[PDB]
């Protein structure tokens, strides 16, 4: 669950 | 009677030239009725078997009495809705049925007391709320995305942009996407006749932003009345409840993490200016998923991104069909 919670949540702006 | 079989043709010929047309507007309704049981209708066996809180189409006007429309399901036909005047008419006609609708008990007590039925028992009085049958709702429900958190800091805001952003790649070419920095929980519409009219009263609600939110609530309608998707960008929302009592009923998509631990986490490893806000940022978090989920319309608790994007797509997607 954090996996792939931690790449979209970062990848919008970043 | 030749008066009502030739009127059914005319109504008839009526719908299949007008199933063609542009959709006026819509309404919605809270109350359960059949359009079919009824025997005032014009056309009989073609009405709408609607329930409580239903939305429906209106595209031409028919008389002051009755309306043409159409369901919001695939495939749906033409439908006949009462006008609120006759929803009025068949809501006393409702209450009637019974023994007694005034004051005058019927238990055993008869030949007494005739007691004639006061202003009381009709629908001039319980005027101090009078909820509307139907209210003038926007063409069609929005769409807004809300939580886990408040909106404005780091964890929350990539979030719904890379999920606008998939919305609006797919979408393109019917996509309208507008950032609404005015107030939303504020789309009152039994307050005054009219709330702060001019700017030059110099008045508590001239001088104030009230009327930017009123204002920005017919863009809404107006935006809407063009057919296309419309998602809202707004973060003035953080709980279904602040806006499930406005008028305009969007559709409440809830995101959220699969467990509190996984969420304090990922604020850890953001940055030391949103540290600072994880205490408050865990209370909206605990609160909003004690929220009922009938509340809210469709959920999002997939742990992969591709996983979330088509399960919303394809409610977004079947809408668009059903509404067509």
């Amino acid at each position: 669950d954090l996996k792939g919670y931690l790449d979209w949540i970062t990848q919008a702006e970043d | 009677e030749s008066a009502r079989r030739e009127v059914e043709s005319q109504a008839q010929q009526q719908l299949e030239r007008a199933k063609h047309k542009p959709v006026a507007f819509a309404v919605r309704t809270n109350v359960s009725y059949c359009g079919v049981l009824d025997e005032e209708c014009p056309v009989q066996g073609s009405g709408v078997n609607f329930e409580a809180k239903d939305f429906l189409h209106i595209k031409e006007k028919y008389s002051n009495d009755w309306w043409i429309g159409r369901l919001v399901k695939e495939g749906g036909d033409i439908a006949f809705i009462p006008s609120p005047q006759r929803l009025e008419s068949i809501r006393l006609k409702q209450e009637q049925k019974a023994r007694r609708s005034g004051n005058p008990s019927s238990l055993s007590d008869i030949g007494n007391r005739r007691s004639p039925p006061p202003s009381l028992a009709k629908q001039k009085q319980k005027q101090a709320e009078h909820v509307p049958p139907y209210d003038v709702v926007p063409s069609m429900r929005p769409v807004v995305l809300v939580g886990p958190s408040l909106k404005g800091y780091e964890v929350t805001d990539m979030m719904q942009k890379a999920l606008f952003d998939f919305l609006k790649h797919r979408f393109d070419g019917r996509i309208s996407i507008t950032r609404v920095t005015a107030d939303l929980s504020l789309a009152k519409r039994s307050v005054l006749n009219n709330p702060g009219k001019r700017t030059i009263i110099e008045r508590s609600s001239a001088r104030s932003s009230i009327a930017e939110v009123q204002s920005e609530i017919e863009r809404i309608f107006e935006l809407a009345k063009s057919l296309q998707l419309v998602v809202l960008d707004a973060d003035t929302i953080n709980h279904p409840a602040q806006l499930a009592k406005t008028s305009l009923a969007p559709i409440i998509v809830f995101v959220k993490v699969s467990s509190p631990k996984v969420l304090q986490r990922l604020i850890r490893s953001r940055g030391k200016s949103q540290m600072k806000h994880l205490t408050v940022q865990m209370m909206a978090y605990d609160k909003l998923v004690q929220c009922p989920p009938e509340s809210f319309d469709v959920i999002l608790d997939e742990n992969q991104l591709e996983d979330a994007c088509e399960h919303l797509a394809e409610y977004l997607e079947v809408y668009w069909r059903a509404t067509h």
